[PDB]
């Protein structure tokens, strides 16, 4: 192996409190044609919710660049 | 007369699927049904049809379908031919279609049958069958209708298979010759449908405890195929056919031969035409539910105490553990095991791990929620192997290739797979579990085979400490003995105790001593332990939500949950990691199924987080109830400014408090004394400081 | 004796009819055929007693069963093909052979004619094998408890799941087999077999749940008969004696070394095993259950001191008894281990130390020296009475 | 496509949006995205054909979302085969 | 609404807070036993009206499939539970054997069932039709 991710769990008063706020965020934005529409862009919009660039366009992007 | 009898047959048949068959306009679908069926197949390309059998029971009083189950496949052929001179009437598919086969499939039958249920007299009949399957053999063509062709006149012959060994005709039709030279095969013009042949088993819950599961196998054609999976419980429909196997010799002797040539030796085995595997909904599991019943779950879900209620009546025998009985009722209720953003899946159930000092009816728990908790399968640990456990590769001699075992994980999907004595597995078999807990499915790459079957099955635990009873003496980090990784994976923990005392063996003893005075069977709870079934598969569909903002609330809470753990300094908990925190996600979640409530609130939350923090006087229980009332009371008052509060100020609060405690006045009067020996208790302790 | 007993039964059914004035309208009972179920007709000396002059006679045989083989047809009446000619023919067989006739049907439409058959539309019938291993009653020493094969005929069939502990009367029979199987040529040394009459159930009281069809109603009806059957034997004068021996003081001091009467003074051990050999009362609840109905007994001392002398004692005095060492045996000698037979892909179960001892004590010795691998059977055994296997092939719960 | 890895951020606008439903662990979800995207191989007939693709060992540690990345991964990348060293039979991993 | 049974309200908080009543509560309690009588016995009638919707099918049940004419209680019981209510309305044993007396009772017609020493073995099945005497709940 060249790369060794070496993560580590470490009690914090504060770190641990935002990161539990993401996770329950998390937790919480889990769970005709104009309905698939209004499925399609909300599922979107959570997309976006993690800012950066959506999905799809990740795996466009790798397959792109792997190619 | 059976010719003419396979005809009336059709002409009602026919009869059936022409008129309609659904009353309902207007509010359900429109009155013809098969009509719009065979309109949907038309466009489309499904090649069968799926009826009712009700229906046909309401067609001719039952005579009609009573007819068609008793004696079925003497009229697969007469019905399936009786089909098309309705199809060719309304939709012209059968012409363009160039092939004129349609898989007439029941299903929706009243009475499924355990395996063991089925005989020879059932035979060439229609039947239902419910049973687990396991190692499900690869598709293959299997030829219906071929094409001989002659060896001189070389004309086609339309010969059909019946699944016994190759046919032939005899004279060569082709009026040209009469010749019995072996007609010459055509794969082409011949209409081949690939079957899968899959080994079911039976069930639990029929089969009497203590004996051995018997099997079968049956096949599977038409559309039906691949339909099955290794571990889904099913419920097939069709023919108990006969199949012949020249491989039956020897022991059993006498049979017979085919002489005024060679011995037709036979097996059973089931033909399956329509296959079922299903185990905001409410919208459906509620209309589908009759009214009458609606007033049963009514009662059972708008009464006040039902979390209560229920939950001291899970396990009747068990003397108390209201701490366990709570973890189980939790399991059988799982989460919501919803996916995140397209990105991953997160788990959605509970593993509740008890852990306790000898004689703590640990065991009892387990064989009684593998007898009352639906598809459950309850296995010794030490005396099976990690293999087993997950998923095993054997060969099977049907295409000489290796498949799939589904084991107890893979049959235990959606139920609780209980399991006992995890320090006597060795770690060779403790490995294999981890994929089944968190990841929540399992992947196999053996001989070849790589697959990943999904697991959503809750697990559970029964191990004995390390010493068989645990030193009190000794600290709790090196009394366990198992490693870190499945030690926080369990999203519950109880290491129970057991000690000496008064007010509580005297109370255990009589317990125990009334349940073998089985007349003093007074052990009945409030709720049965049928209702209590039927109560949970309404609950089961509740998917609640943490709109309410105990949201916020946990997230702080949680904070203290690994403030308290103070390993070493500052160091790593033990016992909880953020996996924990998913884990109280999933228990409020359950609980909020419990009450029948979506939108979880933060008393919720509180509960979920007491009772994942656990490892006179008189009933302990209430008094600390008590206690906490009270003191919300007196803070409320202290923040109100309000002038003052009294004792008896405070017995009419109660009064205030717990109308539905109900009873008699006797009750009140006496409830009255203990709220003031409660009060005076308080007094006596130092809680709060009295004045004047 | 058998066809004139039902001959005699199908006619007094007729007369009782003809006296009583409705019922099956006369024929309806006289088109169904009547048959008997004659048990216990003098318990025979288990296996290695079977005489080969005795072939056809009526034997009693007690034992579990090991295998029983999934459900076999039977043909007993033929669907011939309905030729070109147009209508089916149907016949029986009435011997192991089958004629097809070479006409076809009602009609000379084809004299010659390749007459079919539908084997899906044919009737059949029920013949299920079950293999039998006798208790060890009586096997003295090197072999293995016998067994002998058995075959039961469309009532009794799935009257015995594996591991149940039947009792049969039944018919002796002996046939010849093949060995090249390709020319008519048999063998000489027989095979034998039983052709099982009547099965007295489980020869248990467990009640959870049924088997089979109409068999339980046969159950009903023995069930309650119980005392002479069960007891085989009873007179007041031995009640008589039992009750004058229940009358005596020194009984439970008595009866103590009436066990083992070559054992000196250690008596309150003598106590505990008498106590053993009467253990418990089976309490069954609908909820919870298995409350494991006896009791377990380790004893242990200073070496030389008569505790492997009284185990043997003991295990000779019961009727069921099992002796097995220690270190010397395996979790699967202590508790039957399962097998998926690729024969007929079914679960059969194998040599069940403790499955043996189904009822009655069993013995065990050095139980120290015994591996710490085994010894773990038994946590999960002595406590619930039931073995969970879990293996490759199979999960199961036997109970022992 | 091109407009957007135009950019300056992307090559941490990729980062924070490699892991859908993470906190923290930049560095991981970094040398995640490396081994994802993959370098240029280079055949060396002169010495030995050196591979230009990452090989990353995450030790992991109990609690820390790792197996959830790689779950992450499985359905991202082209060719994911996931197995588990349960399932292990050396004959199953490498060809046979 | 629809019937779904939510109660996202009632878990709100103790806000029952607001009846500073006297011992007039006493005067709901002398009422409380009086409706303990009806309750009970309501919560008795809520069988006879269960009970009676799942017999709606059971005469469809043994019925259209079985016509073994000597079959028994034991195994009939052991054929309704674990069939169709495997499906979203489970039931209980002895519930089943409450079930078969019912029909019986509600059709002495042709359901003849008598009891030999254990069970009650039941009739030899005739098929009426039903309904018309479903009425009688
Ligand atoms: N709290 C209790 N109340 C009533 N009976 C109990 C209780 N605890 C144990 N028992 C009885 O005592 C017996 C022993 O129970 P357990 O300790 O659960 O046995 P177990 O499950 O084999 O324990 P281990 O750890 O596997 S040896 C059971 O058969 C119970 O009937
Ligand atoms: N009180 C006694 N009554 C009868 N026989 C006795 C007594 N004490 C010793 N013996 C005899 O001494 C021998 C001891 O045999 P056992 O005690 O059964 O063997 P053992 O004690 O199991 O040996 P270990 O070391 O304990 S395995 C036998 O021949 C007994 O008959
Ligand atoms: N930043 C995070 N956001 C959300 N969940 C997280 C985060 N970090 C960890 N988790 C949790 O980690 C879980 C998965 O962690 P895993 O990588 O599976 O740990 P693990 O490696 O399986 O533990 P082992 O392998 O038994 S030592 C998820 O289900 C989350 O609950």
């Amino acid at each position: 192996f060249d790369i060794l991710c070496v993560v580590r769990d470490l009690v914090d008063e504060e770190a641990d409190e935002r990161l539990a706020t993401f996770v329950v965020d998390s937790h919480v934005r889990s769970h005709q044609l104009n309905a698939r529409q209004r499925r399609l862009q909300r599922q979107r919009k959570k997309e976006e919710e993690i800012s950066p660039i959506p999905q799809e366009l990740l795996m466009k992007y790798i397959h792109y660049a792997r190619t | 007369v059976d010719d003419v009898t396979g005809e009336k047959v059709r002409e009602a048949f026919e009869q059936f699927l022409e008129d309609f068959s659904v009353q309902s306009t207007d509010t359900g679908e429109v009155e013809k049904v098969y009509r719009a069926q065979i309109e949907f197949m038309k466009i489309y390309d499904l090649n069968t049809i799926y009826i009712d059998y009700q229906h046909l029971s309401m067609r001719e009083n039952g005579a009609l379908a009573m007819a068609i189950s008793e004696q079925y496949y003497r009229f697969l052929p007469f019905l399936q031919k009786g089909l098309r001179r309705v199809v060719r009437k309304y939709a012209p598919e059968l012409l363009n279609t160039s092939e004129r086969v349609f898989q007439i499939s029941f299903f929706n039958l009243p009475t499924v049958h355990r395996i063991r249920d089925i005989r020879s007299e059932k035979i060439g009949s229609l039947l239902s069958i419910s049973g687990t399957v396991t190692r499900t053999s690869e598709v293959r063509p299997e030829l219906y209708k071929a094409s001989f062709t002659c060896d001189m006149c070389r004309a086609i012959v339309d010969n059909v298979e019946q699944s016994f060994k190759y046919t032939e005709p005899t004279f060569c039709p082709n009026p040209s010759c009469e010749n019995r030279a072996f007609w010459t095969l055509n794969v082409t013009r011949s209409r081949f449908l690939d079957w899968q042949k899959v080994r079911i088993q039976e069930n639990a819950n029929e089969i009497p405890t203590g004996s051995m599961p018997r099997t079968l196998d049956v096949i599977l054609r038409g559309d039906s195929v691949e339909r099955a999976k290794p571990g889904d419980r099913c419920k097939f429909t069709g023919v108990e056919i006969v199949v012949p196997d020249v491989t039956q010799l020897g022991l059993p002797g006498v049979k017979p031969s085919s002489t005024l040539v060679r011995d037709l030796t036979y097996k059973i085995s089931f033909l399956a035409c329509h296959v079922i595997s299903i185990g905001r909904d409410q919208e459906v599991f509620l209309n589908s539910l009759s009214s009458d019943e609606i007033n049963e779950l009514k009662e059972m879900v708008k009464d006040e105490h039902i979390y209560d209620k229920l939950v001291r009546s899970i396990a009747p025998a068990v003397f108390g553990h209201e701490a366990v009985k709570k973890g189980i009722l939790l399991q059988m209720l799982g989460g919501v095991h919803k996916s995140t953003v397209e990105g991953i899946k997160l788990r959605g159930d509970i593993n509740i791990c008890v852990v306790g000092d000898p004689s703590t009816s640990k065991s009892q728990f387990l064989k009684y929620v593998v007898g009352f908790a639906p598809r459950s399968v309850y296995t010794s640990g030490k005396a099976s192997s990690a293999a087993g456990l997950t998923a095993a590769v054997v060969r099977d001699e049907e295409g000489g290739d290796y498949t799939i075992e589904a084991g107890a994980l893979m049959l235990a999907d959606n139920g609780i797979c209980c399991i006992d004595e995890f320090d006597k597995m060795d770690i060779s078999d403790q490995v294999a579990i981890h994929e089944a807990m968190e990841q929540q499915t399992i992947s196999i790459a053996k001989a070849g085979i790589h697959a990943t079957l999904n697991a959503r099955t809750s697990i559970l635990a029964a191990a004995n400490p390390v010493g068989g009873r645990y030193n009190r003496k000794l600290s709790l980090r090196g009394n366990l003995n198992m490693t870190a990784p499945i030690m926080s994976r369990f999203d519950l923990f109880f290491v129970i105790l057991d000690d000496c005392n008064e007010k509580i063996d005297t109370e255990l003893a009589s317990h125990i001593v009334d349940l073998h005075m089985k007349r003093d069977e007074a052990i009945e709870p409030p709720f049965s332990a049928e209702q209590l079934r039927r109560y949970i598969k309404y609950a089961r569909t509740f998917k609640p939500i943490l709109t309410k903002e105990a949201r916020s609330y946990l997230v702080e809470k949680y904070k203290e949950l690994r403030k308290d753990d103070a390993q070493g300094f500052s160091r790593s908990s033990y016992r909880i990691t953020v996996r924990q925190l998913e884990s109280m996600i999933r228990l409020s979640e359950a609980i909020a199924r419990a009450n029948c409530v979506d939108e979880i609130t933060p008393s919720f939350i509180a509960e979920a987080y007491d009772l994942l923090r656990q490892s006179t006087t008189v009933t302990y229980d209430k008094y600390v109830s008590m206690m906490n009332m009270i003191v919300r009371k007196i803070a409320e008052v202290d923040r109100e400014g309000a002038e003052e509060l009294t004792a008896v100020d405070i017995v009419d609060w109660y009064l205030l408090q717990k109308e539905n405690d109900l009873g008699s006045l006797a009750e009140y009067w006496e409830e009255r004394r203990l709220a003031f020996k409660v009060i005076k208790r308080l007094v006596k302790d130092r809680i709060l400081m009295e004045i004047h | 004796v058998i066809s004139i007993m039902d001959q005699t039964i199908k006619d007094c059914m007729v007369s009782l009819i003809v006296d009583n004035n409705l019922d099956y309208d006369l024929d309806e009972i006289e088109t169904k055929f009547y048959k008997v179920r004659p048990y216990n007709v003098g318990s025979c000396k288990g296996m290695r007693e079977l005489n080969p002059n005795d072939i056809d006679k009526l034997i009693n045989l007690k034992g579990l069963v090991l295998r029983s083989t999934p459900v076999i047809p039977d043909m007993k009446v033929a669907f011939f093909k309905c030729n070109v000619c147009d209508h089916t023919m149907a016949v029986e067989i009435d011997r192991g052979v089958i004629q097809e006739p070479a006409r076809c049907e009602r009609i000379d439409c084809n004299e010659p004619n390749s007459m079919s058959l539908i084997h899906n539309r044919c009737s059949f019938a029920d013949k299920q094998v079950i293999k039998l291993q006798e208790t060890p009653d009586f096997v003295p020493d090197g072999q293995t408890p016998h067994s002998i094969s058995l075959c039961v005929y469309d009532e009794l069939v799935d009257s015995c799941r594996a591991g149940d502990r039947i009792e049969v009367t039944g018919t002796f029979r002996s046939i010849p087999i093949r060995a090249n199987s390709r020319q008519r040529v048999l063998k000489s040394l027989y095979k034998t077999y039983v052709d099982v009459v009547h099965v007295k159930k489980v020869s248990d009281k467990r009640l959870d749940v049924d088997t089979s069809t109409i068999e339980q109603e046969l159950m009903q009806n023995k069930v309650d008969h119980n005392e002479v059957e069960e007891v085989r034997q009873i007179t007041d004068q031995d009640l008589a004696k039992i009750r004058e021996v229940a009358a005596r003081e020194d009984l439970y001091s008595l009866l103590a070394r009436s066990i083992a009467p070559s054992i000196y003074e250690l008596e309150d051990v003598k106590k505990g095993i008498l106590l053993q050999l009467f253990g418990g009362t089976n309490k069954t609840f609908t909820k919870g259950g298995r409350y494991r109905g006896d009791i377990n007994i380790l004893l242990c001392g200073d070496p030389s001191t008569s505790k492997s002398q009284i185990l043997q004692y003991v295990h000779k005095i019961t009727p069921r008894g099992v002796y097995t060492s220690g270190k010397g045996s395996s979790a699967v000698g202590l508790t039957a281990y399962i097998t998926r037979d690729v024969d007929t892909k079914q679960l059969v179960l194998e040599s069940g130390a403790l499955v043996l001892s189904d009822g009655g004590v069993c013995c065990i010795d050095e139980f120290d020296k015994m591996s710490d691998s085994t010894r773990s059977v038994l946590h999960e055994v002595m406590e619930q009475q039931t073995i969970s296997i879990a293996k490759a092939g199979i999960i199961t719960t036997l109970n022992a | 496509f091109r407009k957007i890895s135009r950019d300056r951020g992307i090559i941490d606008k990729i980062i924070s949006s490699m892991a859908p439903s993470i906190y923290g662990h930049r560095d991981i979800k970094t040398a995640v995205a490396c081994s994802l995207f993959g370098g240029v191989p280079k055949n060396v007939n002169g010495k030995h054909s050196i591979r230009g693709d990452i090989n990353v060992l995450l030790l992991g540690d109990p609690g820390t979302a790792k197996s959830q990345i790689l779950k992450y991964v499985e359905k991202t990348a082209h060719r994911a085969v996931f197995a588990t060293g349960q399932g292990a039979s050396a004959v199953g991993l490498t060809a046979s | 609404n629809s019937r779904y049974l939510a109660n996202s309200k009632e878990n709100f908080m103790y806000k029952e807070k607001m009846p500073d009543s006297q011992a007039n509560l006493m005067d709901r309690l002398r009422e409380r036993e009086r409706r303990s009588a009806a309750l009970l016995s309501q919560r008795q009638k809520r069988y006879q009206q269960f009970l009676a919707m799942k017999m709606t099918q059971v005469f469809d049940i043994l019925f259209s499939l079985t016509r073994g004419q000597p079959y028994t209680e034991t195994y009939l019981s052991s054929l309704i539970v674990d069939s169709l209510q495997d499906s979203n309305n489970p039931i209980g044993t002895k519930e089943a054997s409450e079930i078969l007396a019912g029909l019986q009772g509600i059709l002495p017609m042709d359901i003849s069932v008598h009891q030999v020493d254990g069970g009650l073995k039941v009739y030899r099945w005739n098929s009426l039709d039903k309904n018309r005497f479903s009425k009688l709940l």
